[PDB]
């Protein structure tokens, strides 16, 4: 059974950094993207990026280019989200997601989030 | 044409081990279900990789 287990809560002061972990189980960790999406209190979902564990290729959203670093390990089937230069408005809940919705057409060739 | 035979030059399997051959489009739909040319293949990445092919 597919499962993504993340690291524990973090309390930081402005300027500090975090490195959140996302460990996967139940599938071959290298077959699908690992997306990162955050949700601030009360507001909606904001997509941050993806990293493909097999190639290491990364896609960062524009707001998060430079402030963020997405990595992997593959040996322990884990992906990492490092955020730098934190600010009070970065307080939120950070979700990881699996890009396992394999596309049906080359028209919209997108691996959606299972 | 005097003589004419259709043969599978690059079989769908065996010929593209590290690429994905299943690509189809709704612009080439057979029975209202997306398909694609029967004499060509759409090669795409397998597992975040499109390795150099020859
Ligand atoms: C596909 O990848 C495997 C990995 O070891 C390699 O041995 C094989 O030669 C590759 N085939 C082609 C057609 O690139
Ligand atoms: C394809 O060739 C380029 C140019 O040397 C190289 O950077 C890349 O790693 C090659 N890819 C494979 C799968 O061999």
């Amino acid at each position: 059974e597919v499962q993504l287990v993340q690291s524990g809560a973090e309390v930081k002061k402005p300027g500090a950094s975090v490195k959140v972990s996302c460990k996967a189980s139940g599938y071959t960790f290298t077959d699908y993207h690992i997306n990162w999406v955050r949700q601030a209190p009360g507001q909606g979902l904001e997509w941050m990026g993806w990293i493909h564990p097999n190639s290491g290729d990364t896609n960062y959203a524009q707001k998060f280019q430079g402030w963020v670093t997405m990595t992997r390990d593959t040996a322990i089937s884990t992906a990492y989200m490092e955020v730098n230069g934190l600010k009070s408005d970065d307080t939120a809940v950070y979700y990881c997601a699996r890009g396992g919705l394999e596309p049906r057409s080359v028209d919209y060739y997108y691996y959606g989030m299972d | 044409v005097s003589s004419f035979e259709r043969f599978e030059i690059f079989p769908k399997e065996s010929s593209w081990p590290n690429h994905t051959t299943t690509g189809v489009s709704a612009s080439c739909s057979h029975n209202g279900e997306s398909s694609f040319y029967k004499n060509l293949l759409w090669l795409t990445g397998k597992n975040g990789l499109y390795p150099n092919l020859s």
